[PDB]
RNA sequence: GUGGUAGUAGCAAAUAUUCAAAUGAGAACUUUGAAGACUGAAGUGGAGAAGGGUUCCAUGUGAACAGCAAUUGGACAUGGGUUAGCCGGUCCUAAGCGACAGCUUAACUGCGUAUACAGUACCUCGUUUCGCGAAAGGGAAUCGGGUUAAUAUUCCCGAGCCAGGACGUGGAUACUGUACGGUAACGUAAGUGAACUCCUCGACGCAGGCAGGUGCUCCGGGAAGCGUUGUCUUUGCUUUUUAACAGCCACCCUGGAAUCAGUUUAGCUGGAGAUAGGGUUAGCUGGCUGGUAGAGCACCUUGGAAGGUGUCCGGUGCGCUCCUGACUGCCCUUGAAAAGAGGAGGGAAAGUUGUUAUUUACACCCCUGGCCGUACCAAUAACCGCAUCAGGUCUCCAAGGUUAGUAGCCUCUGGUCGAUAGAAUAAGGUAGAUAAGGGAAGUCGGCAAAAUAGAUCCGUAACUUCGGGAAAAGGAUUGGCUCUGAGGGCUGGAACAGCUAACUCAGAACUGGAGCGGACAAGGGGAAUCCGACUGUUUAAUUAAAACAAAGC
RNA sequence: ACCCGAAAGAUGGUGAACUAUGCCUGAGUAGAAUGAAGUCAGGGCCUGAUGGAGGUUCGUAGCGAUACUGACGUGC
């Protein structure tokens, strides 16, 4: 029941958090998710033949 | 960003040991962690396996050298002078 | 426990010396014997063997 | 909940006493001593691992058939193949250069 | 341990003279059945799905072979 | 009374060398017929960090002259020496880096390392990292030869003695400071236990000749004779001269 | 040997017992039930080592012992109990240690790597000397269920594997001389290989993150039984398992790269041949079938132990555990050996279409597996501290909630209530709380105790070896409830259409005795002087420092 | 040499199960803070990520023992 509430986002107030933001969810993890999401996108666009060889490699590095 | 002013690779050693000693380390620590050019393949992928031993990563060959650089300058002088001493002997 | 056969037998013997004396022995003629002198309790006094 | 005990004589966390949690037809969770992970034959002078020929601990290399312990080539059991090409291209040329001199040495 | 996959091999392993018994298992789901020959090194076994083929197969086993065992 | 840790070091026991993971005594190839009537082609197979020394060891694979088998010597590696390189030991080998000539063949001004004091000595002089012994000049015959050692001193040596042409590898490994006590500890763990040294002045007058007193001073001359016994000879032994040089 | 002291000091740590019935001469204390507590998975739980040595198990009991009691017992007495080819020792070598040749010494001792140590008869080879040293190193092979008062990977039932040695029937191969296929990487039911030599495995560091896997924990559907029911609850809880063993699911070819391309969380890779297309190979504790439901588990009905149904189908994750894999970094630190198993180079031998000859792991079949340990404790009662002593003593497994968290706090499985009780509530103690006004005036001295404490956002000086100081100093916010926004994945081909899964941030409204890190947890700060640079070390039981050490010189 | 009484000397043996140090072979140590080289982008050497160094800091287990000059001191 407490968890049902949590999905709602309740009990997630500043007072409730007793750990540093980095401890609760590392930036290393938030980096990884994003960077894996974006690399996936470009590979399926390149195999679709939307994105070119040359445009792919520029977008990759940015 | 460049994220220190001066101390560079030796931020590691922190706020201790004393700045003169720390600078002696900085200049030869900068040498040993470098890649050097391989004689045999060409590619600049040579790393120091152990003091006095260097390995070309691409090549796979291992060779002897300095403690903290591939070619000590004293040893470069001997490679010159022995090539000369062989030539005059004939 | 992980004993040798030699040490097992030394242990073995000193079980067999740790029993009350027979009842009939005192009854026999000219004996001053009363209860065994050498009896040992495994906590109180120790072997090292 | 359920927590387990070493079954063999060694009750320490060494290489030999590596273990693997299984659950049984009992619904009982229990160790099995799987040994150390066998290194597969790195073979010289490259020291690459050889294709064709499996990682086993070396006494079980007895059990396998002779077929399985090699590759069918020259120097197959202990050679990189790529390394083998070197051997032939040496021994072809180092005979040919040695022969060309010994016909020129007739004069 | 081992399986058999065809009727050529299963007739050989039964006739082979060190085969002790043939336990035969049947189970409802529909009536899928197993024969198992206990030979000397291995327990060979042969899955058949159709019951009418398996009824025909029990005749094809030899009478001079000793045992048979059934659940039910 | 009580024996000083100077004196306890000869007794053996706890001051012996930690030899266990060291990879064989480093030497030249024992003086053959082949080496002294021509030459013998080595091949460098491996280069190794031997623990408890600055130098690398090259592992070298010669063919045996008499039997079918294949021998393996371990030298101290002259620098500029690579895995795959042919070394050529013997009398009639070229003067190039790697090779092991007799000293009389080497024309003077040559840098040499790992030199034999006597003939067939296997190689005593100039083995540490970075060092070399330079040739000064020969005799009229070619029988004896002058060498200049890494110290400074000048040594007459037999010409049929030999050594490797070039400088020993691991050159210039004292120019760094070990910053930490830890880096000193890891150094002397794979040698003998010579570390950490306690100052004799900190000790009591039992344990050392300097120790004792309500102030922490030495109290007699630190300089001591050559003639003094075991357990007097501490501080500056047989010293010609003291104080800062110039 | 015996007094006074004296029926005195005292039996007060580890939260805790209570009610009934049974047994008995006798019950605060034994057992069984019912309640109530504690331990709170780096447990007072389940297993080993050292050490102990029968304490293990059953039945019985007059003393003494168990600092009260005792019907109880690690006490006392009489019996019983430890089953192995696969679990260990055994075998190998490590640091090291005994001896040979000799060498010392009156010997006792001390040293000890020195030596003449295969093809009845005929040759040709020949460098290491014997042994000890690991129940955590190396190493032939085993797993499931059942079973006894006390033993089990050892007994039984079932399913396998290994070492040594082998008959037999039926297949391969050769018979002027050891199989074939693929361009290759390499392959298949088999596919000879002496002397001698080389190689591989055995065989190895630490830290870091990343990916994958076992087990655990978790969410939902289905089927059983159970619990709650004055009130509500398509509800809450337990079971839904599958063993070892056995079969099957980096490298090569084509090709020729700059408008450089591929690629990781991180870097790296590439004319010493990249992307791409097609192959080959390695693998785990992956998937499917066999093993295997007959077993195990959860229930139901007839006997007074017989017979039944059910054991199904899916998710989730920076989760916790151990393992693997490839990487990255670190070193004036570069991280054992030997037994043993195998490969290759070599071509010594044999074999003339049949009793031949290679296959003893080609497939199936056959025989044998010695010796010793094996009970139990492993500690607030089986060890050591003179003792059933608040002390000490190496290893493994490790659940839920709160939380960053193996912190603290509460709980489930497993374990325990063992620590003499009852009555009164003086002074004085021991530990624990709280105090109006003042706030160190106390004291040698702020000693003791207070105060501060988490997270988010803002802000941060002198000085400095430019790295630090710094959580400097100094401020504001936090609960509950109702919402809003941002952040993925998989399907059919300007970006649309469907299905759908995480706990993480940001903001607003409302509400309350202005509370909200509501318990737990959790820095007091600042300005100067002296000593030592720093981390490290020390007078086991009055001295942790300014002493020792340290890098540098 | 009336009886009892030292601090000591010497000869020959027994101990590293406690402790001191070296060697061989094994095992062990949550979770946070700080953010060094290296690398990627954008701007004209700055800015933002990435990265995960240290005999670094907070703090479990484990090792230790500063203060109360607390309790206890015919103690557990």
């Amino acid at each position: 029941l407490y968890h049902e509430a949590k999905r709602a986002g309740r009990h997630m107030g500043k007072g409730k958090r007793k750990g540093t933001r980095e401890a609760r969810l590392p930036a290393k993890v938030l980096w990884m998710r994003r960077q894996r999401v974006l690399r996936r996108l470009l590979k399926k666009y390149r195999d679709s033949k939307k994105i070119d060889k040359h445009m792919y490699h520029s977008m990759y590095m940015r | 960003a460049k994220r220190t002013k001066k101390v560079g690779v030796v931020g590691k050693y922190g706020t201790r040991y004393g700045a003169s000693l720390r600078k002696q380390v900085k200049k030869i620590e900068l040498q040993q962690h470098a890649k050097y050019s391989c004689p045999f393949c060409g590619k600049m992928a040579t790393k120091r396996q152990a003091v006095g031993i260097w390995k070309c990563r691409g090549c796979s060959k291992v060779m002897t050298g300095g403690a903290w650089t591939l070619q000590t300058a004293a040893a470069a002088t001997v490679r010159s002078t022995v090539a000369r001493l062989r030539k005059q002997a004939g | 426990s992980i004993k040798g056969l030699s040490l097992k037998k030394h242990l073995g013997r000193k079980q067999k010396q740790n029993r009350p004396i027979p009842p009939w022995i005192r009854m026999r003629t000219g004996s001053k014997i009363r209860y065994n002198a050498k009896r040992r309790h495994w906590r109180r006094t120790k072997l090292g063997m | 909940a359920p927590r387990l005990v070493y079954r063999r004589h060694n009750h320490y966390a060494t290489g030999s006493n590596r273990v693997r949690r299984v659950r049984t037809p009992g619904a009982k969770v229990v160790f099995h001593n799987v040994g150390k992970q066998p290194s597969r034959p790195k073979c010289g002078n490259c020291h690459r691992a050889l294709p064709g020929i499996p990682a086993v601990a070396p006494h079980r290399l007895r059990l396998l058939k002779k077929r399985e312990r090699t590759v069918h080539r020259a120097y197959g059991g202990s050679r990189c193949h790529a390394c083998v090409r070197e051997r032939i291209v040496r021994a072809f040329l180092v005979e040919e250069q040695k022969c060309v001199k010994q016909v020129l040495q007739v004069k | 341990a081992k399986e058999i996959r065809d009727l050529r091999k299963f007739l050989l392993t039964a006739r082979r003279p060190d085969a002790k018994r043939v336990t035969i298992v049947r189970q409802h789901k529909s009536t899928v059945t197993k024969f198992k020959i206990r030979c000397s090194r291995y327990l060979y076994t042969f899955v058949v799905e159709d019951r009418e083929k398996a009824q025909k197969l029990e005749g094809s086993l030899p009478p001079s072979l000793e045992k048979v065992s059934i659940p039910g | 009374g009580r024996v000083i840790r100077a004196q306890r070091k000869g007794r053996g026991s706890v001051f012996r060398a930690h030899t266990h993971k060291r990879k064989g005594e480093a030497k030249l190839r024992p003086l053959d017929f082949a080496e002294r009537r021509g030459y013998i082609k080595g091949l460098v197979k491996d280069i190794l960090h031997d623990p408890g020394r600055g130098a690398p060891l090259a592992e070298v694979s010669f063919r045996d002259a008499y039997r079918y088998k294949l021998n393996k010597q371990r030298m101290v590696a002259v620098e500029g020496m690579y895995t795959g390189q042919f070394i050529y030991c013997g009398k009639n080998a070229a003067l190039t880096i790697g090779n092991i000539l007799p000293l009389n063949k080497m024309p003077e001004g040559t840098v040499v390392s790992n030199v034999e004091e006597k003939a067939g000595d296997r190689g005593t002089l100039a083995r540490t990292s970075g060092t070399y012994a330079t040739i000064v000049g020969h005799s009229d015959d070619g029988s004896k030869t002058r060498i200049r050692l890494p110290s400074g001193a000048r040594k007459t040596v037999s010409g049929y003695s030999r050594g490797m042409v070039g400088i020993v590898a691991g050159g210039g490994r004292i120019d760094k400071p070990m910053l930490k006590a830890g880096n000193a500890y890891h150094k002397y763990k794979v040698k003998r236990n010579c570390w950490p040294k306690v100052r004799g002045v900190a000790m009591n007058p039992v344990e050392h000749p300097h120790g004792g007193g309500n102030h922490q001073h030495i109290g007699h001359p630190s300089t001591v004779s050559r003639m003094a016994a075991p357990g007097q000879k501490v501080g500056l032994i047989a010293a010609r001269r003291t104080g800062l040089l110039r």
